[PDB]
């Protein structure tokens, strides 16, 4: 079809289990884009329906603070789901570069972590694999916009209703309720965004273990703290919302809409 | 210590 004759192949940003993202240039258009090529020649059913949810998910949500979808191109052995180039590299890069944010800096990047997720959310759509890798900056200049990526992981929710999706996820965001495998839903999003604040404002995560098995005991009963002497200097509210956040039971676990109503958010 | 390493993402139990 269309991608061949329109677009332009450039260098490799990732590659995963049958798809590689590379640059694209949209030639008589001038414009770079971001292309992730699946390869489709012999895919499963399953395959093909997870590749029409991600294209369908990813046309379903535009917000500010999510990775736009440009166009979706189907030939033979090939899709393409091309979107908005994003220059400024991971959330993850920056936080080890600059070892941690101010509270002032982790609340501006966590507010608009939220209202991504929020939108999410209000359109039926749980990512489950939410944590720094998957959070690209707009610029390079500081104080730069966050935006949302990777959709690979994402379902599609009917309301409320929630149920036993599957295990997906990455290790240290797992949600409690997805490592038990039970009935699970929205506040698995609110779990990792815990595990985001928590590593935004001292440097590291709140779970880690050379043993997996021990890392997922660690996470099922919430077992965190705060040490010094990087948590000597943070505030109570701060401790307050990663608290409400990394909350095992999703029933009482603060959402998208209430993390934004926070004082160390809002009041700031 | 805890550190902040890159993790990939998993699909089913491992
Ligand atoms: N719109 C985009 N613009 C720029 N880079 C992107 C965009 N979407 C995804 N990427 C990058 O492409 C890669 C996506 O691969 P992913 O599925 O996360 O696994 P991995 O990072 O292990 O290769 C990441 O490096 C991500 O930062
Ligand atoms: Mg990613
Ligand atoms: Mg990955």
């Amino acid at each position: 079809t269309r991608f061949t004759e329109e677009y332009q192949l450039f260098e490799e940003l990732g590659k995963g289990a049958f798809s590689v993202v590379r640059r694209c240039v949209k030639v008589l258009a001038g414009q770079e884009y971001a292309a992730k090529i699946i390869n489709t020649k012999k895919l499963s059913a399953r395959d093909h329906q997870k590749l029409e949810r991600e294209a369908r998910i990813c046309r379903l949500l535009k917000h500010p603070n999510i990775v736009r979808l440009h166009d979706s191109i189907s030939e033979e052995g090939h899709h393409y789901l091309i979107f908005d180039l994003v220059t400024g590299g991971e959330l993850f890069e920056d936080i080890v570069a600059r070892e941690y944010y101010s509270e002032a800096d982790a609340s501006h990047c966590i507010q608009q972590i939220l209202e991504a997720v929020l939108h999410c959310h209000q359109m039926g759509v749980v990512h489950r694999n939410l944590k720094p890798e998957n959070l690209l900056l707009a610029s390079k200049l500081k104080g730069a916009a966050v935006k949302l990526a990777d959709f690979g992981l994402a379902i599609e929710v009917e309301g409320e209703q929630q149920a036993w999706f599957g295990f997906a996820g990455t290790p240290g965001y797992l949600s409690p309720e997805v490592l038990r495998k039970d009935p699970y839903g929205k506040p698995v999003d609110l779990w990792a965004c815990g595990v985001i604040l928590y590593i935004l404002l001292v440097g590291y995560p709140p779970f880690w273990d050379e043993d997996q098995h021990r890392l997922y005991k660690q996470i099922k009963a919430g077992a965190y703290d705060f040490p010094s002497p990087e948590w000597d200097t943070v505030t109570p509210e701060a401790k307050d919302l990663i608290n409400k956040m990394l909350t095992i039971n999703p029933s009482k676990r603060i959402t998208a809409a209430e993390a934004l109503k926070h004082p160390w958010i809002s009041h700031r | 210590r805890n550190k902040l390493r890159r993790q990939h993402s998993y699909d089913t139990f491992v």
